[PDB]
């Protein structure tokens, strides 16, 4: 419902032709978790439109933002399916000191406000959610068993009704299909419902689960994250290059971890900024080894082991005026910006 | 539904309908889809390391078309998302500047 | 290759497991290519003999060979002395008979009582009308320690009182396997192979 | 040439993803300054005199 | 593993998959995530410069090792390794304006008759469906008319 | 029957694989086997029941 509520709001905005909606979707995993949705809005070609994707994404923002059903966001994609961001990073918080569940919300809790609080730092995303409502089935083994109900009869009772079980295949139109069988939906919808199921003893008779059973409420994640084999979860977030660097972004996260995280957990970088931690720069030894090797092509070309720095140390001058018009028009040194660099070096 | 459960009392068979409700349904129900807000279906095409991705687009359009004279009448389907459009437009742009 | 040759063999052996015995295959085949070149042994050993070489060994396992194999250019990890932790339960066959009892109705019982559970959700679809909640369901079906698999039920005696297992059974957190000891200066110790890939 | 390809080729060698976007300008700059070299020395002189 | 809580999947599925995976060549890192749709995805992700094939059947040998600690019911539907090809070409929808088909339909027409047609043209790594689910036949228990039988 | 003469020298004379459980994180065997002393002698084997 609430999806659908965003999708009008995409497809009533100038500039939008599509909205592309997956109710179910957790957009950080790409697995499905009911809680969750997510919905592209694919934009009409540049030329086809009065506003930028900026100003349509704040457009629906400001729209969204008045939803109370639910926390709806929307905004502007990756440059590159797979690697995402560019300045953000990605890590996770691993349990490994059997710690638990809610010790690992906690943990998320506090990082993410510490970094919301970082200036140049936005609150992290996460797919963990430790707090889900759920129900706690305590089976009374002992009474099950004193009265002829084996625990195989009482687990597969709920397992068959409330969970559904794989019975077999078949075929229909030319293809296999699954059989599978589960109560209907209204027989499962309260806890009286569970209580009412009924199994059979040893005699014969049938016996409600309810008289072998407590149930109680509970909380528990959904999904259940694992990072290199331990219970973790995820955070996903920006670092403002103006204010900080990746390099420093990472190496604050790194102190506040240590000092946030109890003993018995950690981060672990990951994508981007596994390989950023990981990598080397190798730049240490190419950008001498290109200097040296023009500078030896042109005491060749010279007979001269002089003459070369007329021209090696002109174009420092070269770099400085290309950045300093970045500077002025308020850019950033990206790739594109920095192959320029070597190019008018190069002229 | 005429699987057989058991015999009754009387004699009867207990079938398998007399106790549920069966029918062609889905084995999931955990995603749905919409494309401006109607029913759909996604469906993600990816190339292999080493295509073309623009004659991999031209050709899947060009399939689903003809897929598409067999379509029942109020099923269409719809490309909404078409990123070989970058790569066509560097293209377009090494061209422009050389000129 | 030894990649290709891994992979035919995998797939062999794959094909084999048909014929094999149901016991071997319930625990499963290894196929795994051999990293010939040695680059160093490591040990962890007890000085003062509080640990010994079953704990030496899943200390490794748990804290140390995971580590390692992380490490640029490490090929395989190989682990010698004792054997992976085993839930043991040593029956006395005098005292599961005197019960009526035979091996068989213990090791069903055990499969029976420490089992993974499905307990399914409240208020998935299909509903008439729309669900509000989707509630999941827990119920714990495995068994963690020594006491929970001694109180495991193999029958109702005649005056009704639940057999446990622990009135026919010794059990303990064990070994896997007693074939392998390993000494460091007849101090007990686990040893640690690294090798190097190419 | 030598000398661009001095500066541009051993760009080609810079580590990590923006080494891999490195790598896709360099090599394509200094093959385009080599083979601009081999028609200054050939073609233009060629139709200058021409 | 249908029906199952998220924790007994991590638990008793993820937990010995990994535990098989765990030192396969060039592996970077890998992780699982179990949902209460009763799906785990575990995804391991290889070093820059791996080859995607072998990558792909060395997971595939730990996968085999594993299986037969895996839970009855996961076995009995399967498990499923597949090398990921991450450059998007074309996202292409199925959809009924009027109302007279719905997701169901329109998956398993696309699973039916579209999508084998798609991998099959030159160039395509992978194809991916999202939405709704294969068709299956639904036993749907009354539970009360069940017992009182 | 022979399944369940083989299956009792299997189980307490040669152990048998039970199933799996968890701890620290990890999957472990379950096992049943005689404890030691009760599978010393020929006569231990005869008097399995
Ligand atoms: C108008 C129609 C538009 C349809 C557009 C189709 C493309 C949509 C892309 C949206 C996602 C882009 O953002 C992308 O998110 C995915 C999912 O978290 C990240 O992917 C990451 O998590 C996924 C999911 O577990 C893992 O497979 C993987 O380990 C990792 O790469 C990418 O690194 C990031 O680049
Ligand atoms: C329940 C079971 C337990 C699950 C087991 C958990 C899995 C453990 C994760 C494996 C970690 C691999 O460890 C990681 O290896 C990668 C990939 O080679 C290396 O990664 C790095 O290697 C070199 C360093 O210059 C670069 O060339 C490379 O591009 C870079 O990625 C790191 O040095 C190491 O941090
Ligand atoms: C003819 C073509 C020549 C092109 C060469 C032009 C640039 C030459 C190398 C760039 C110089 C430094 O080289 C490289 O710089 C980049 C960006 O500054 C750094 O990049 C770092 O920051 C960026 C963003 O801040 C992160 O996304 C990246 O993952 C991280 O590694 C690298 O760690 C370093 O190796
Ligand atoms: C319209 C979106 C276009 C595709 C964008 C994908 C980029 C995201 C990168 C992360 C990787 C995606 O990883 C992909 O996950 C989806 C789950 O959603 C799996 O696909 C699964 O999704 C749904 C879930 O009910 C089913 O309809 C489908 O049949 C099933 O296979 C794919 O088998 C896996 O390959």
């Amino acid at each position: 419902a609430v999806i659908r509520k965003m999708s009008e709001i995409g497809m009533n905005t100038e500039g939008v032709d599509y909205a592309v909606a997956f109710p179910g979707l957790n957009a950080l995993q790409f697995t499905n978790t009911p809680n969750t949705g997510t919905v592209f809005f694919g934009l009409k070609p540049f030329d086809q439109r009065k506003h930028t994707a900026a100003e349509i994404n704040a457009e629906i923002n400001a729209k969204i933002a008045q939803i109370q059903q639910g926390f709806g966001f929307s905004i502007l994609p990756p440059p590159i399916l797979g690697l995402g961001q560019g300045s953000g990073y990605s890590l996770y918080i691993q349990d490994r000191g059997g710690l638990g569940y809610g010790a690992l919300q906690s943990a998320v809790n506090a990082m993410s406000g510490a970094i919301m609080q970082t200036p140049g730092m936005h609150f992290p995303i996460s797919t963990y959610q430790a707090n889900v409502p759920q129900l706690d089935v305590q089976v009374d083994r002992d009474k099950a068993k004193a009265q002829g109900v084996s625990l195989t009869e009482l687990f597969g009772t709920l397992q068959t009704y409330l969970g559904s079980s794989y019975v077999n295949d078949f075929n229909q139109f030319g293809r296999t299909w699954r059989v599978m069988a589960q109560a209907d939906g209204p027989y499962r919808e309260s806890v009286e419902d569970i209580a009412n199921l009924r199994t059979r003893n040893n005699q014969g008779e049938m016996v409600p689960i309810g008289s072998m059973v407590n149930i109680s409420t509970t909380y528990g994640p959904d999904p259940v994250i694992r990072y290199n084999g331990y219970p973790a979860a995820d955070l996903i977030g920006d670092a403002d290059p103006r204010v900080l660097s990746s390099s420093q972004a990472m190496t604050h996260l790194e102190e506040l971890s240590k000092q946030i995280l109890p003993n018995g957990m950690n981060i672990e970088w990951t994508d981007l900024s596994f390989q950023q931690a990981t990598q080397g720069n190798t730049a240490l030894i190419v950008f001498p080894v290109a200097v040296l090797l023009a500078f030896l092509v042109l005491a060749a070309l010279y007979e001269s082991w002089t003459l070369p720095l007329a021209v090696i140390l002109i174009v420092p001058m070269t770099m400085l005026s290309a950045l300093f018009g970045v500077w002025l028009t308020g850019g950033d040194n990206n790739v594109f910006v920095q192959v320029g660099l070597v190019v008018l070096m190069g002229l | 539904g005429n699987i057989i459960l058991k015999t009754a009392q009387d004699g009867s068979l207990v079938r398998l309908r007399d106790v549920a409700r069966i029918e062609m349904g889905s084995g999931s129900y955990a995603l749905r889809s919409q494309l401006n807000n109607k029913d759909a279906v996604g469906i993600g095409i990816f190339q292999s390391p080493g295509a073309n991705a623009i004659d991999l687009s031209n050709a899947v359009r060009a399939k689903m078309a003809e897929l598409a004279t067999r379509f029942p009448e109020d099923m269409q389907w719809a490309a909404p998302y078409d990123p070989t459009v970058f790569v066509r437009d560097s293209i377009r742009a090494v061209v422009q500047t050389l000129l | 290759d030894p990649d290709q040759a891994q992979v035919q063999v995998q797939n062999r052996v794959a094909q084999a497991e048909a014929r094999l015995p149901e016991d071997v295959r319930r625990l499963g085949i290894t196929t795994q290519k051999q990293s010939p070149t040695l680059t160093l042994v490591v040990h962890l050993f007890s000085p003062n003999g509080k640990y010994d070489s079953l704990y030496m060994r899943n200390y490794a396992t748990l804290k140390v060979k995971d580590e390692l194999a992380r490490l640029p250019g490490v090929g395989q990890i190989q682990i010698f002395g004792s054997g992976e932790y085993a839930m043991r339960v040593w029956l006395d066959p005098n005292k599961v008979a005197a019960r009526g009892l035979t091996a068989s109705d213990v090791v069903t019982a055990m499969q029976e009582q420490n089992v993974q559970v499905s307990a399914g959700q409240l208020g998935a679809e299909p509903l008439p009308q729309e669900s509000d909640f989707l509630i999941s369901i827990n119920a714990q079906g495995r068994l963690h320690t020594e006491e929970e698999f001694g109180n495991i039920i193999l029958k109702t005696a005649q005056d009704g009182s639940l057999v446990r297992l622990r009135d026919v059974a010794r059990i303990e957190m064990g070994s896997g396997s007693y074939a392998l000891r390993s000494q460091l200066n007849n101090k007990d110790a686990v040893g640690i192979g690294i090798f190097q890939s190419p | 040439a030598l000398v661009l390809c001095a500066v541009f080729v051993p760009m080609a060698f810079l580590s990590g993803v923006t080494g891999q976007f490195y790598k896709q300008f360099a090599v394509t700059i200094a093959i385009s300054t080599v083979i601009s070299a081999i028609n200054s020395l050939t073609l233009s002189p060629a139709l200058a005199a021409l | 593993y249908p029906g199952a809580n998220p924790k007994v999947i991590a638990e008793t599925v993820a937990t010995p998959l990994e535990e098989a995976i765990n030192g396969v060549e060039n592996m970077m890192y890998m992780k699982s995530v179990a949902g209460s749709d009763g799906v785990l995805v575990t995804t391991v992700t290889f070093r820059p410069g791996t080859d995607p094939d072998q990558a792909q059947v060395q997971v595939q040998n730990r996968v085999a090792q594993a299986e037969a600690r895996l839970p009855e019911d996961v076995r009995r539907l399967g498990i499923t390794t597949q090398k990921q090809s991450p450059t998007l070409t074309l996202v292409v929808h199925l959809f009924s304006p009027n109302g007279k088909y719905d997701s169901l339909y329109m998956r398993n027409y696309a699973t039916l008759k579209v999508k084998d047609e798609l991998a099959r043209l030159p160039g395509v790594g992978q194809i991916q469906i999202f939405g709704s689910g294969e068709y299956a036949m639904r036993v749907w228990l009354d539970p009360n008319k069940v017992a009182a039988r």
